[PDB]
């Protein structure tokens, strides 16, 4: 069956974090790991891979070190060739492998048959919702027809950010969150998009969920972000 | 109390 | 000589295993989970008196697998000898019919820290219940391990640990049932 | 199957503790298979080789200074600092020994049995007396058993050639205990 949706309780509280939202705002604002038809060429451990992916940017790593969920996965993506788009931390990342590394869970699809033959793109709808009333609508974009959750998660929180002030450096305008995936066969399932209470932000262990790489349909999947302020 | 650890040195390259 | 706590880890390839532990007196304190990067006690109560940021484990295992790598390049490629285990099953308490007791399968003085251990019950594998520890330190630096499966007592049952390991030319049962 | 070869990299950091937190002594050892490459002593003050394959590691530590300061004040900054976090639920653990009598089944003689199980720590002792006085001989002992858990067990036996009458006490100290536990055989 589709995970259950959340009930007030079961989502984090931003009035209940004291750390940085900045930290959070970090991995969603203009922040994103993404390459085209590469091969792991190493792994850490048993449920990692490893590829050399360079900061086209900044210039601030040529290794990225993904994790996965299990074992079985690793071996899946392995020697294939493949895309990879995720969101990375740098906070408590480490490995070996045998230029600076960063590192990111999930974001790996499958690169043949898998894109658009004309560089066309894939719109995916989201309709955000404060206090469960619609309040805008778009469409983030993808280049492949099976994408990652996470690619559309992040596309959708970089939006957000910007146009709705997701996240400022210290706090955020709503008090819960959550992005809601609905996938044409009725499969639903979400992702918190508050930090856990305290006054800390742990940044690898928030991306940890992203580990399943979960991937949809790009043309029939659906998003809903769900939000709420403090008061109403 | 917090447990602490010693780190791990680079062996000689 | 008193007490010695140990910060035992290791890095074994090709296996990509790694581990990072403390050892007080012989028994553990506590684990790193490598993929949920959190400490693991030994026993509920230690987390509740004491912590241990895990992710710092992280970046020592990081550096041992770097290390390894170098200290392979240098013996040049030596591989490890096996060293089989010596494995025994012993009960938790003076064994009674139909009193709760614990099967305890002590796998010791064996490496590389890698091995396949299963319980069976009357020739079939049993899963409920079960536990066992991670690989522990050794000054000879072998090995030991722990695996547990609680039990009821029964003149009719009889059991085995079923331990795997490479130094060992085939799987080697450990024979257990009541006898008192 | 799996037929790759091995290789193997342990790293220990040992703390030895004397006369409670008084003298310690750091021992840090490198292996790389089943062999101890380097080390570094705290009662030596520096690395020193332990085989040909550690050389260039304990030349090139030891040639900074910084690293070597580190080490040498780690017997305070990590021993004695770690020793006292978990002294509490360690160092004064105590649980009692359970502990029953009763004569093996095995055996003219009659071999008695002391089982001495469920307890912690493991420093413990138990003797064998006939009528109030100290069995030296005949006493066998399977040796103390650490079964993981924070746990020990251990049987101690003692062969003998019982007379209506005879009281076989099987003592046992133990931290847990202020006095000593007693549990008799009376044959």
């Amino acid at each position: 069956e589709s995970q259950p949706d959340p009930m007030p309780d079961d989502l984090h509280k931003s009035s209940e974090f004291t750390g940085t939202m900045g930290n959070m705002k970090y991995l969603y604002d203009d922040h994103y790991v993404s390459a085209t038809k590469v091969k792991s060429v190493d792994s850490f451990f048993k449920w990692d891979l490893i590829y050399n992916i360079s900061d086209k940017k900044l210039k601030n790593y040529d290794k990225v070190k993904t994790e996965l969920l299990n074992e079985d996965l690793a071996k899946k993506y392995k020697d294939e060739v493949v895309d990879v788009y995720g969101s990375n931390y740098y906070v408590n990342c480490y490995f070996s492998s045998k230029g600076g590394k960063t590192c990111m869970y999930g974001g790996i699809t499958k690169h043949e048959g898998n894109h658009f033959d004309n560089g066309n793109l894939q719109n995916v709808l989201v309709r955000v919702y404060e206090n469960k009333r619609n309040t805008i609508s778009f469409e983030v974009q993808t280049d492949k027809k099976s994408v990652t959750a996470q690619e559309l998660d992040i596309k959708a929180r970089n939006f957000l950010i910007n146009k709705k002030n997701l996240y400022e450096f210290n706090s955020s305008p709503y008090e819960t969150g959550y992005i809601k995936f609905i996938e044409n066969n009725g499969n639903t399932f979400w992702y918190d998009m508050m930090p856990a209470p305290g006054d800390k932000f742990d940044q690898s262990k928030y991306l940890m969920m992203y580990n399943d790489n979960k991937t949809v349909d790009s043309k029939s999947v659906k998003i809903e972000v769900h939000l709420t302020t403090k008061n109403g | 109390p917090k447990y602490v650890k010693q780190n791990t040195l680079k062996l000689a390259t | 000589e008193e007490h010695v706590i140990i910060q035992a880890e290791f890095y074994l390839n090709p296996d990509q295993s790694g581990e990072f532990m403390f050892d007080f007196d012989g028994d553990e304190i506590f684990h790193v989970d490598m993929a949920k990067k959190e400490t693991v006690w030994r026993l509920e109560e230690f987390g509740r008196f004491a912590s241990f940021e895990a992710q710092g484990a992280l970046a020592n295992i990081a550096v041992d697998k770097a290390n390894l790598e170098i200290m392979t390049k240098r013996s040049n490629y030596t591989p490890i000898t096996n060293v089989p285990p010596e494995v025994t099953v012993l009960t938790n308490s003076p064994v009674e019919l139909r009193e709760p007791n614990v099967l305890i399968c002590f796998i010791d003085k064996f490496t590389p820290p890698v091995v396949n251990v299963t319980w069976l019950r009357n020739g079939k594998p049993v899963t409920t219940g079960v536990s066992e520890t991670v690989f522990l330190p050794r000054e000879d630096h072998l090995f030991r391990k722990f695996h547990y499966l609680p039990f009821l007592p029964s003149t009719e049952d009889v059991y085995d640990c079923r331990v795997e390991h490479w130094g060992l030319d085939e799987p080697l049962l450990k024979h257990w049932e009541f006898d008192a | 199957g799996d037929t790759r070869p091995r290789f193997l990299w342990q790293l220990k950091f040992e703390c030895h503790f004397f006369n409670g937190t008084e003298r310690v002594r750091l021992l840090e050892r490198c292996i790389y298979n089943q062999e101890e490459s380097v080390r570094f002593d705290s009662d030596v003050g520096e690395y020193r080789a332990v085989t040909e394959l550690g050389r260039p590691d304990a030349e090139y530590w030891n040639s900074q200074k910084d690293l070597l300061e580190q080490r040498r004040a780690a017997v305070d900054t990590y021993c004695r600092h770690n020793y006292g976090v978990g002294e509490s639920f360690t160092v004064q653990r105590r649980v009692e020994p359970k502990v029953t009598v009763y004569p093996s089944k095995t055996q003219h003689h009659n071999l008695l049995v002391c089982s001495v199980s469920g307890f912690y720590p493991g420093s413990i002792e138990v003797r064998w007396f006939r009528n109030g006085q100290e069995e030296k001989a005949g006493v066998v002992s399977t040796g103390l058993i650490q079964n993981g858990d924070w746990t020990f067990q251990t049987l101690v036996m003692l062969e003998t050639v019982p007379r209506s009458g005879e009281v076989y006490t099987c003592q046992v100290e133990h931290p847990s205990v202020t006095s000593p536990l007693t549990v008799e055989w009376r044959a």
